């Protein structure tokens, strides 16, 4: 089987986040929970369904009902933001025999967002191909999305009116020295494509709302 | 202390072989199983296999059996995972870990100890310095530098030699489909002080020892 | 003994 987890979870500061983990065998398999900050290494949080390893605060608690196990964190804080993974095992003697096969499965994880500031709206700065790049037979559209809280965005490009999904590369969001979020998106085209279309647009969609910017050849 | 220490990050080519090291210390290296988990960053964690350093009984994840090999060398208390032949999928941050026997009342197991992770980038891109394009402007304005098609990371961008540190947002870089990178760095400045102040971005990419200076001029 | 791995409640290995 496999472990399923909410790709992301939000709790307001000082409040209780619950993070679930669903597996077809977890009705009878010890779960363990891990922490990971971007760049840093995984930390054991919880093992054997509920057992806090030493040095891990009482405010974190671990339970499992049915095929569902839950990580609970009370008293949440900025210091809790990161990913959290449930793990478990699986065995199976071979029918031909040849022993017992062990497997360690991990959930895919839950980015925990702690809502430390108010919902803010993306600043979008869209740039057109420069003379230099155009003179270099390349063309690049540069969508700068900055200052959104929280930290999710679907991005989209209109080639004139229709979406275009060729030559698109976006960055998974990143915090700032202010503490909102920031990502970039790019559309590659030929100096042809650019020249001929009436316009191109960058279409950011953040928290149930959408906002687009536009450019046309000089 | 109790710690696992791992080899440094490598940039390998598809089809090159590879072998990474996890040295162990603070406990009995042979009595606790060793683990190998992958971080396809932005993506999940991906377990690879376990081995018992005493006898080398292993258990490979059914996705690496055949493409990866785990070994141990006791005299230097070091655990190894190795490829005969790499491939772009084999990319990711490889963490080795230690499986702990929690001799509780009713006993259980889990990974309390972790190496810093070895980073493996599998790609054919060449080392290559970025081309550089003004992102010209049109109460505050945004100008910035397009830093295009370089491999591998990182470039470093400062502005006006290091005079301009305020308003500067240097975005993370994408990995475009070519297997190359681009990032941008925008400054936010006053409109009025545009014909006035001069704005030059500096883009160092040590891998190819490439420094570029680019004056960002308003268009018209 | 130092090699065993308990998957979960009731099932024991090595």
């Amino acid at each position: 089987y496999l472990l399923t987890q909410p790709p992301s979870v939000s709790v307001s500061p000082g409040q209780t986040a619950s993070i679930s983990c669903s597996g077809d065998k977890l009705d009878d398999k010890y779960v363990s929970w891990y922490y990971q900050r971007p760049g840093q290494s995984p930390v054991l949080l919880m093992y054997q369904d509920f057992k806090r390893p030493s040095g891990i605060p009482e405010r974190l608690s671990g339970s499992k009902s049915g095929k569902t196990a839950t990580l609970t964190i009370s008293g949440t804080q900025s210091l809790d933001e990161g990913d959290y993974y449930c793990q478990a095992w699986d065995a199976s003697t071979g029918v031909s025999g040849g022993g017992t096969k062990l497997t360690v499965l991990f959930g895919e994880g839950t980015r925990l967002t702690v809502l430390a500031q108010p919902k803010a709206a993306p600043s979008v700065t869209l740039f057109p191909p420069s003379s230099e790049e155009l003179q270099a037979n390349k063309a690049t559209l540069v969508c700068l999305i900055s200052d959104f809280y929280p930290g999710a965005v679907t991005v989209a490009w209109k080639a004139d009116s229709s979406p275009v999904k060729a030559g698109v590369e976006t960055t998974t969001p990143s915090k700032q020295s202010n503490n909102k979020y920031a990502a970039s998106s790019y559309l590659s085209l030929t100096p042809e494509q650019w020249k001929s279309h009436k316009s191109y647009s960058c279409q950011v969609t953040h928290e149930g709302s959408t906002v687009e910017k536009t450019v046309a050849p000089t | 202390e109790v710690q696992l220490v791992e080899s440094g990050g490598e940039v390998k080519q598809p089809g090159q072989s590879l072998k990474i090291s996890c040295k162990s210390s603070g406990y009995n290296f042979l009595d606790s199983w060793i683990g190998w988990v992958r971080q396809i960053p932005g993506k999940g964690l991906e377990w690879i296999g376990i081995i018992y350093p005493d006898d080398s009984d292993a258990h490979y994840s059914p996705s690496f059996e055949g493409q990866v090999t785990m070994s141990v060398d006791k005299s230097i208390s070091t655990a190894y995972l190795q490829w005969t032949t790499l491939q772009a999928s084999d990319t990711g941050k490889y963490f080795c870990t230690r499986l702990y026997l929690f001799e509780g009342a009713q006993s259980s197991n889990a990974f309390d100890l972790w190496g810093q992770g070895t980073m493996i980038l599998v790609s054919s891109g060449t080392t290559k310095g970025p081309s550089v394009f003004p992102l010209a402007p049109s109460g505050t304005a945004a100008l910035g530098c397009l830093v295009k098609d370089y491999f591998p990371e990182p470039v470093t961008v400062s502005w006006n030699s290091g005079a301009l540190t305020s308003g500067v947002h240097t975005f993370p870089a994408v990995l475009q489909s070519s297997g190359l990178y681009s990032l941008s760095s925008v400054v936010t400045v006053p409109s009025s002080s545009l014909g006035t102040q001069t704005y030059i971005c500096n883009v160092n990419h040590k891998p190819s020892n490439t420094k570029v200076d680019k004056k960002v001029e308003p268009k018209s | 003994t130092r090699k065993s791995i308990r998957i979960g409640p009731g099932q024991a290995f090595y």
